[PDB]
């Protein structure tokens, strides 16, 4: 996906391995293929042949001093999620939420690093353009609307979306209309990061490890804050639970908020660019290399923090239990907290987590909590 | 114009093997068996293997291994025979049927070695499909050169002539059937399985198509078992081939005195013993239920079933009920489910069967689709297969109300009338049924009369023999019993049986008393009569009132107590017992 | 000698006449003498044998199967012509080798292997009705009659076109019942699931069994199977000759096997550790050490793994026994069911995890399907015939589905009504089923039945039903707390080579004091029902898993022990369901 152009599809060659080469590539493998790139006639002017490539190696493959001056300023962070998708106005703690997700885990040893954010809301609050806008940062990204798992076509494996992620991110937009069967698989890619498809009464599991970015809609309209989760929409309350972030985004009629959102709208589409800022938004290529800097580290959880974060943890479950309607909290909720901190200290580039961290962390798992009030 | 030797050989010895071979008396039996097969509707005519063997053994030796190939000949050695002897139609189709046969294979046993060749299997009948004309020696006129095309055979397919009858002419695509000169003959598929007695324990049995035509075409009805005598072929499916038992001849599957005869000494000297073994009675019922404690009542009426009374059909083409129904209604747990195991184990032609089961059957016959085929099929359920035997019915109070409807039919005219989708049957099904239910809600209010504890509808309870409620009992003495019981057997993983005689012993002895049809005596009339009063005169409460259905279950239940000892005569002792039995059945209400 | 090979027709008969003849563990002269009065003409030989005696004959046979094999058939002829040299047979003696190569990594097989024997082990999939093919066709003369015969055509049957006696134009038509055939059934076998390393895409082979050896392997039957690794060509079309330039690849067998453990070391420290007093609860603790404060779930998981002894009740008339142990776990989303579940299922060989959903990839039901050939194809728990079978989500099942497994766990076995034929697969399988109550908590003061809405007939067939929430307790949350970071910041081997052990062994028996006690406990268990009082059915689960006990302690014998352990779980899970 690097490669291709912004306005276009990739394309699509056909390799012919043969030897001790067979059997060195799996679908979904990031592979670099050495060979001879020949036509194969299996008449206008000439003939016509159809071509492949005769392989011979197949092998898989995994700034300025302004730059770093700019990573060790404190708002450096708060701009990158500024610069996500500059022209959606408002969102910001989503926006962060995101960027925590473009950096993922660390998977320290092994723990699933991929955090896994769930958008929903009522029609026309940007998410999907918040999903396209991912699928571009993102290094490795797929997109989707609902296929997405594996496929054994007539008889060669064909790896679906969620494969072709491995290790990217997947958005999946309009995730309220996905089929029940596609439900069980991302249940699945989100349980063992594994996807296991059958055909011919044959279970095959592919290696699908790939964050998820899914967007829905409350049914019947607009949500109904009178009525709970998953009553003013269709999916299973485990499945959302599964979720590290749930966000609700609710289009509430609010005379200042809704003034300010026309007015970016209108400069928008007077000057063809969203209104200035403090921080002007850094180019996409940018924000990707300060992503794969993040990726270098993988900071660690020294013993001290535990205890802070073990009563924290306790706090909330607290919290929920004096809260009338239960608010899925259990040790995912902890694992989730952890994921964040970490993916927080990336972002800081440092190698051990702080108390910053768990608390930046603590507060985007209320407000979402609070965004399902 | 080619003439096969071995085939005009086999029909010149099989015409003489006709016109010459005679009974013990000196007389051409066949002659009159042809006489017979004059009459409308007769055109098979059956023929012993064995004396044809007797007559020529080298005839039956090339009959045996070429029976397909020399099948033709033979009726038309048959057709030769009849035409000339008497006034028969001067052209209706003939058939011979072979019987007699020794050599009984075994569905696993047929390969495609034995293709062509006669032979004998038994096998139980699944699914039986509608008759249908099909044409086996088509007659076509080519479109272009207009020559009728005459005795192009076509062997089970839509087999058009090669090329035209003239050589002058090519055309090769466009043959007309000629539908009027075509010869037909009426073909019915059937499907049939290994019987239980061949089937090895947990292995999928073999299922083996058959066409059968002529007299054989309704001979054989879905359920039941039969032995086919025919010849394996094959036939060409959409060089694909798949197997196909064309049967010339169905016949039932295999006297009290035959038996005995049939039966070994030391056989039929234990069970003499066992007739003149006074109290057999409860010293079976304990033989027969080891694993068991208590419930002596359940196991008596068990028995009972098991051996079953003397059906009658009456002057009026009515059939009176020979054989009795056993329902249990059981708290959870209470060995009901052992004893349905019990009886399917012991006993061959007892089939095991649920009242939740998904089978489009359904516990009984019904009429389905073909998956391939499309068309439908009269396939065989759990009850018609328990034929003549024994249908151990769990979970009959979840049982739906369709198949409930179709069971109360069953059980009352013990035959099921099965009419849809244009297909029409009347299948006989003359079975013991022996149901487990639970009391509503699980636990039986002994307070509360038996319609309120069981959710059958009143013709199902109607038509049931005996009722036998088992209800837990918190007595510490039958809890140590039975905790006893359960340990020793699983502690003793045998020997702990007391078995006073052998499974085979009792069945055996089951088969000899079954040949018994024991007569009611008027000293056993008027005794029958005088215990009616009294169960009239209790009139009470009970759970369910005293009809004349009653009396008939006190009578069948008498006969069978009359077969145990297999005298041929009933006593006062027999009706008696029967009495306790059926009164100490009845449970008067506890409030 | 043939071409192509080291291969001398006198020299290798005479080499396996000797092998016959001159052999210590004899045992071919045994069985040669056994077929005899058997009569059944097949000679099953272990090449290892033959490898040990000679390594040159086993390399040679595995070389050249198709060649070999004839010589070994006529010296095997010979000797029973010399060794009871008058006798009947419609066929003389044939040898089917097998357990040669165990090159059973069929996802690693090799074109360097064609039309050589192998030995590979795995479970069948699907088979199929015995098909006849042709091998001597029979043709008449649509005009006069003029009878033909056409042998072996190498597969495909050459139509003269053209008679013999009129020599008219082509008019000679193939009567199948006049000509020969013989007997092959095809056969999809799958690859054995334990064996493969990563098991990623689960392989697929297909076998011909030819002349003989037809339906010997019913579906989902696990077999070792040894036969000529063959490769044919597949024409782009059939009209047109051109053969693709790959080739398919299928098996035609020539014995199947249906189907010590390590070494000395390893049986002396499984019963070095087996001395330990702690052992069970060692053991315990060993089970699925990501999970924490669960003791009670984890005592009764491992016991279902150990399960009861194997007993036959044949002789009784009492039918099979469940000797298999059915453990449901109920509880709240987030107790960690499903992790226990997957663990088990990640341990336990030849487990199977499955969801109840119907959506589940797998499915809890066996059904017929069209190829278009309408064959049967199996459930996951007819797959775990013998191994354990994880349900999860066992609340969420569909009533036919509730039906089957009702009749699963009652006769241990399932009932298919194919086409119009009744097939009993038999599944004696252990159920570890995993429950999530109805509505986002588990309201108490409601029973286990009114709060999961199954059937109570089902729920009475399992023998322990463990109920696990979430406490309200700070203290327990702040101990799971630290137990996750931690692990944040006896290795399941060697457990599950002490199970194996165990189940291939040792074999449970009940004991006098063990009867004794079995009795008093039940009495006391009714005397206590006699204010959901006690069933028969508990003293089944109760000596069920007293049985299991002995054999995590490897007594060989019920202990009274083993009742105290088993009556205390029982007691626990009881509480755990309990309601007053
Ligand atoms: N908070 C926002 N800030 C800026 N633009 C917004 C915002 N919310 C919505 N929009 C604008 O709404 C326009 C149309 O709605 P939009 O595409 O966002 O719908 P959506 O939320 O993806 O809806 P759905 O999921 O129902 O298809 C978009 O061009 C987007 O620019
Ligand atoms: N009266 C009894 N005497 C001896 N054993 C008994 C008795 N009642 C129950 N049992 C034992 O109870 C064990 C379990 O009972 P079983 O499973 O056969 O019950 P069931 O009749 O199928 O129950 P239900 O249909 O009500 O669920 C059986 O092995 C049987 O040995
Ligand atoms: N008592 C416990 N000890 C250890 N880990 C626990 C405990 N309770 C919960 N957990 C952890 O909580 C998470 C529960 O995940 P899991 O999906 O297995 O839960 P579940 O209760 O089976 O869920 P569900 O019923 O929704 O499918 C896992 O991290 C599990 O390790
Ligand atoms: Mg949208
Ligand atoms: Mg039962
Ligand atoms: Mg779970
Ligand atoms: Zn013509
Ligand atoms: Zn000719």
């Amino acid at each position: 996906s690097d490669q291709v152009p912004v306005g276009n599809i990739p394309r699509s060659i056909t390799v012919l391995v043969e030897g001790e080469n067979t059997r060195i590539a799996q679908p979904g493998d990031h592979v670099s293929v050495t060979g001879i790139f020949l036509p194969i006639l299996r008449v206008v002017q000439g003939l016509l042949s159809e071509t492949y490539l005769e392989a011979h190696r197949i092998v898989k493959m995994n700034l300025t001093r302004e730059e770093l001056r700019q990573i060790a300023e404190e708002d450096f962070y708060e701009k990158l999620a500024a610069s996500i998708a500059p022209e959606i106005y408002g969102h910001e703690d989503v926006k962060k939420a995101l960027l925590l997700l473009l950096v993922g885990g660390v998977d320290q040893s092994k723990i699933r690093g991929n955090i896994n954010i769930c958008l929903m809301g009522d029609p026309g609050v940007a998410k999907s353009q918040l999903l396209s806008y991912i699928d571009r940062l993102a290094p490795r990204s797929q997109y989707t609307t609902g296929g997405l798992t594996a496929a054994v076509l007539r008889l060669t494996l064909e790896g679906g979306a969620l494969v072709l992620a491995d290790q990217g991110v997947c958005c999946i937009d309009e995730f309220d209309k996905m089929a029940e069967a596609d439900r069980t698989a991302i249940h699945e890619v989100m349980e063992q990061q594994t996807i296991s498809i059958a055909k011919a009464g044959i279970l095959t599991t592919l290696n699908a490890r790939c964050s998820i970015l899914a967007a829905a809609n409350p049914a019947y309209g607009r949500y109904n804050p009178r009525r709970s989760l998953e009553q003013n929409i269709q999916l299973p309350a485990a499945l959302l639970s599964r979720f590290d972030l749930l966000w609700l985004i609710q289009d509430r009629p609010d005379r200042d908020n809704d003034l300010r959102l026309a007015q970016h709208i209108t400069y928008v589409h007077q000057h063809s660019r969203q209104p200035p800022s403090q921080f002007e938004p850094l180019d996409m290529k940018l924000m990707r290399r300060y992503i794969a800097m993040c990726r270098e580290k993988q900071p660690m959880v020294p013993e001290s923090l535990a205890d802070y974060i073990t009563a924290a943890y306790v706090e909330m479950r607290r919290e929920a239990w004096a809260s009338k309607d239960a608010t899925y909290t259990s040790a995912r909720t902890l694992l989730a907290i952890l994921r964040l901190s970490t993916a927080l200290a990336r972002l800081r580039m440092v190698d051990v987590v702080e108390k910053e961290d768990v608390n930046e962390a603590i507060r985007l798992m209320e407000m979402s909590k609070d965004s399902l009030l | 114009e080619v003439r096969d030797e071995v085939a005009e050989k086999c029909q010149k010895l099989f015409l003489d093997f006709l016109e010459e071979f005679q009974s013990s008396d000196g007389e051409i039996k066949y002659l009159q068996l042809a006489e017979e097969l004059i009459r409308p509707e007769r055109n098979t005519l059956v023929v012993s293997f064995v004396d044809l063997e007797q007559f020529n053994q080298q005839l039956s030796t090339t009959i045996q291994e070429e029976f397909y190939r020399v099948y033709p000949y033979l009726c038309r050695a048959l057709k030769t025979f009849v035409k000339d002897r008497k006034e028969i139609p001067l052209a209706k189709d003939f058939y011979v049927a072979f019987q007699d046969l020794p050599t009984r294979h075994k569905i696993r046993e047929l390969t495609s070695s034995r293709i062509g060749l006669l032979t004998r299997i038994s096998g139980q009948v699944v699914r039986t499909h509608p008759v249908h004309p099909e044409l086996v020696s088509g007659t076509f006129l080519c479109l272009d050169c207009q020559t009728v095309i005459r005795d192009v055979e076509q062997q089970f397919k839509y087999t058009q002539p090669n090329i035209c009858r003239n050589p002058v002419c090519a055309n090769r695509r466009r043959f007309l059937l000629d539908t009027n000169k075509s010869r037909f003959v009426d073909f019915q598929k059937v499907r049939i399985q290994e019987t239980q007695a061949e089937l090895p324990r947990g292995s999928i049995p073999r299922s083996l198509e058959v066409i059968l035509r002529a007299e054989a075409v309704e001979s054989a009805q879905a359920g039941d078992k039969c032995d086919f005598t025919g010849t394996l072929i094959v036939v060409p499916d959409v060089l694909s081939y798949r197997l196909v038992f064309l049967a010339c001849c169905v016949a039932p599957t295999n006297t009290a005195e035959s038996i005995k005869n049939q039966m070994t000494v030391k056989e039929w000297e234990k069970v003499f013993e066992m007739s003149q073994d006074k109290n057999l009675y409860h010293n079976l019922c304990t033989s027969l239920f080891p694993t068991i404690h208590g419930n002596d009542e359940v196991k008596r009426g068990v028995l009972l079933m098991l051996f079953g009374g003397v059906p009658k059909t009456t002057g009026e083409g009515t059939s009176l009920r020979g054989d009795i129904n056993v329902c249990i209604v059981g708290d959870p747990s209470t060995a009901k489910s052992q004893f349905l195991k019990h009886v399917e184990e012991f006993s061959p032609r007892a089939v095991y069967t649920s009242g939740k089961a998904s089978s489009a059957a359904g516990l009984t016959a019904a009429v389905v689709r073909d998956e391939e085929s499309h068309e439908f099929v009269i396939e065989a359920g759990a009850l018609m297969l328990a034929d003549n035997g024994v249908c151990c019915i769990d979970e009959f109070d979840k049982m739906d109300v369709r198949d409930q409807v179709a069971i109360h039919e069953a059980m009352e005219q013990q035959t099921i009338s099965i009419t849809k989708a244009g297909v029409k049957a009347t299948l006989n099904a003359r079975t013991s049924i022996l149901a487990a239910a639970n009391p509503i809600s699980g636990h039986y209010d002994r307070s509360k009369s038996l319609k309120q504890n069981i959710n059958l509808s009143a013709p199902i309870m109607s038509r049931f023999d005996l009722f036998f409620i088992l209800v837990d009992e918190c007595n510490e003495v039958t809890d140590y019993a039975i905790a006893r019981r359960i340990v020793d057997l699983h502690s003793r993983i045998e020997e702990s049986i007391d078995r006073v005689y052998s499974l085979d012993d009792i069945r055996r002895y089951l088969l000899f008393a079954r040949q018994f049809k024991p007569k009611i005596s008027k000293e056993s009339e008027d005794f029958i009569v005088e215990q009616y009063k009294h169960l009239r005169q209790r009139d009470g409460k009970s759970s369910w009132r005293i009809t004349v259905r009653q009396l008939e279950s006190m009578i069948r239940l008498s006969e069978a107590m009359a077969r145990m000892h297999c005298c041929d005569e009933v006593q006062p002792k027999h009706v008696k017992e029967a009495f306790r039995l059926l009164n100490k059945s009845i449970i008067r209400v506890e409030t | 000698v043939i071409w192509g090979t080291d291969v001398n027709v006198a020299a290798c008969k005479e080499n396996f006449q000797r092998f016959l003849q001159r052999f210590i563990d004899p045992l071919y002269m045994q069985r040669l003498g056994e077929i005899n009065v058997i009569g059944e003409p097949f000679l099953n030989v272990n090449c290892e044998h033959i490898k040990s005696f000679d390594k040159n004959l086993y390399r040679q046979l595995i070389s050249y199967p198709q060649e070999v094999i004839p010589t070994f058939d006529m010296a095997v002829n010979e000797i029973f012509f010399d060794r009871y040299p008058d006798s009947i047979l419609e066929h003389q003696i044939q040898v089917r080798p097998f357990n040669a190569l165990k090159t059973k990594n069929m996802r690693n097989l090799n074109p360097e292997d064609i039309d050589q024997l192998i030995t590979i082990s795995g479970m069948v999939i699907r088979t199929s009705q015995l098909i006849p093919e042709m091998q001597e066709a029979f043709f008449q003369c649509q005009v006069c009659a003029h009878t033909t015969r056409v042998e072996m055509d190498r597969g495909r049957i050459a139509e003269p076109s053209v008679c013999g006696r009129c020599h008219t134009t082509h008019s000679m038509a193939l009567i199948h019942n006049r000509s020969l055939f013989s007997d092959k059934q095809m056969i999809k076998l799958q690859e054995s699931p334990e064996d493969m390393p990563a098991g990623q895409t689960p392989h697929t082979v297909i076998l011909f069994a030819h002349n003989d050896l037809v339906d010997k392997v019913q579906p989902g039957d696990r077999v070792n199977v040894t036969g000529i690794y063959r490769a044919v060509p597949i024409r782009v079309n059939p009209r047109v000759s051109n053969v693709k330039s790959v080739y398919k690849t299928h098996i035609d067998v020539i014995h199947y096997r249906k189907t010590k453990l390590f070494s000395e070391k390893r049986v002396e420290l499984l019963k070095e550790l087996s001395r330990k007093p702690d052992i069970y609860e060692r053991l315990a603790s060993a089970l699925a050490p990501s999970i924490y404060e669960h003791e009670d779930i984890k005592k009764g998981i491992l016991l279902q793994l150990f399960g009861g002894t194997r007993k036959d009740f044949s002789h009784t008339g009492r039918g099979k026994f469940r000797a298999e142990i059915n453990i449901l776990l109920c509880g709240d989303p987030g107790t960690s069911k499903s992790q226990l579940l997957q663990y088990v299922y990640n341990l336990v060989p030849r487990g199977q995890y499955t969801s109840g959903k119907g959506s589940s990839a797998v499915g809890l039901t066996a059904y017929v399907m069209k190829d278009r050939q309408l064959v049967l194809q199996t459930g996951a728990l007819v797959l775990s015939d013998n191994g354990i079978c994880c349900i999860d989500e066992f609340d969420k099942m569909n009533e036919s589905t509730r039906s089957v497994l009702h009749e699963v766990m009652e006769q241990q076995t399932l009932s298919i009504a194919k086409a119009g034929i009744i097939c009993q697969l038999n599944a004696r399988t252990s159920v570890l089923a995993a429950a999530n109550p109805i509505e986002s908590q588990w309201n108490p003061k409601k029973t286990t039945i009114e709060n999961i809405q199954l059937p109570h007939t089902l729920l009475s067939r399992f023998d322990l039903i463990f109920l696990m929430l979430d406490p309200q307790d700070e203290a327990y949350d702040r101990r799971l707390a630290h137990h996750l970071v931690a692990l944040y910041y006896l290795d399941m081997a060697v457990l599950k080579d002490y199970i194996a052990y165990a189940h291939s062994t040792i074999m449970p028996r009940l004991s006098e004091e063990a009867s004794q006690a079995l009795i008093e406990a039940y009495v006391d268990m009714r005397k206590i029902g006699s204010s959901v009082s006690a069933y028969p059915r508990q003293l089944e689960s109760l000596i069920r898993l007293a049985e299991a006990h002995a054999k995590v302690r490897l007594s060989n014998k019920v202990e009274a022990i083993d009742v105290e352990e088993a009556k205390r779980l029982h007691r626990e899970a009881l509480k755990q369901s309990a309601t007053d």
